[PDB]
């Protein structure tokens, strides 16, 4: 049943709430639609991030900050990654060359890419998407 | 090239190294500090602690002495002795010796 | 609540600070170590970086340069970067290094 | 209703069990009646340590080493002090001159004397003896 696809990161109950506006924090609730994207492999391991049904899509500035709205840009292209550790990783080919891979703050919103190598753990998100078993 | 298993006070020496690691990785080479890798570095981590964030050249040039201007991987660390030092150390430096 | 997190570069001073004083008040006063008290820590709980257990005078004569067989904390402290240098170092001329 | 006096330190299930013997240790159990001792203020401040009615009376072994069985000798005699952390501390007089005072290991046995200054959190005892309140 591909839909609202939910996605997080860093223990605690937060949940990436999208808007329209672009400023997506990470909302603890699940009582407002507005905390699922239309996560999916648009390519070989290239997923895409669109709040069709809810927000917004998404579109990185220049990784170091991550926001969405006007338009889905390349940079909103990411390599979907598995980490042994129950979580997903996705790494933002468009600044890969710099090893930048989406990291977004749960206590503070998406935007960490001068610091998304391997020490921020907020990489690792939990997915919780309503997958067609 | 980095680290299997270590020890336990091994450990607390490699989690502010990670910090280092993920903050050096910048503009070159994650081997050396960089000056908008280390302004960076002490105006975030480093706000409270080092209540000189302005004056960060001069530590720079303190710091660097062979003055490639790559704070190197021992140069830099004498930055983590500061702090550590300051704590106890309000000020009471001084020195002067050729 | 109460018991709060500090910044991960006084979360590691302070786990080296309590093991030092855990051996600083082994005897006469709680801020030195002296000769058994500073062997102590090496013999214990240091067996790998500085696998030299029995030239401890040698380290003790490097370290204590008034030679008052008191390393006071800041004198003890060099250990620690000798430490901090020796994790990265150890033998970068011969082995290798691991 | 002064009776067998429970002491014990360091966050854990663990009590203080003496033996006739003398190797006393940290057992966490409470259904064998070995972990008893009638702790009281013998003189002003000094309260003295002697497993009366279950064990031995404690002799220290030049403080660096904390035993008990064949008489209460003066090195069980211990400063009763009171640390604002929920925990009871007691200085050996007999060696306080070395600013030692008892100390024991939870996971190990009393007999910590040249560790008995101030660094080990051991020395803080958690009592829980039978008032008369």
């Amino acid at each position: 049943y591909k839909k609202p696809k939910l996605l997080y990161c860093s223990n605690g109950g937060h949940f990436l709430r999208i808007l329209p506006d672009g400023t997506v924090d990470g909302t603890r609730d699940r009582s407002d639609q507005h905390i699922q994207l239309q996560l999916s492999a648009e390519s070989v391991g290239e997923v895409y991030i669109k709040s069709t049904e809810t927000g917004q899509y998404l579109a990185m500035d220049t990784d170091g900050l991550l926001y969405g709205s006007q338009t889905p840009n390349e940079e909103c292209l990411f390599l979907e990654r598995l980490e042994e550790n129950h979580y997903n990783t996705y790494i933002s080919k468009k600044h890969a060359e710099k090893n930048w891979f989406v990291g977004l703050k749960k206590n503070g919103s998406c935007k960490r890419g001068p610091r998304t190598h391997y020490g921020q753990k907020a990489i690792l998100f939990l997915p919780l998407p309503v997958s067609s078993d | 090239m980095a680290a299997e298993p270590l020890t336990e006070l091994e450990e607390s020496i490699e989690t502010v190294v990670t910090t280092f690691f993920t903050f050096a990785r910048q503009e070159g080479r994650k081997d050396s500090l960089s000056v908008n890798e280390f302004k960076e570095l002490v105006t975030q981590q480093l706000p409270h602690l080092l209540k000189d964030v302005g004056s960060l050249d001069e530590k720079m040039k303190s710091l660097d002495v062979n003055q490639d201007s790559e704070l190197k991987f021992n140069e830099y660390w004498r930055l983590i002795g500061e702090l550590a030092k300051e704590i106890r150390k309000k000020k009471d430096l001084x020195i002067r010796k050729k």
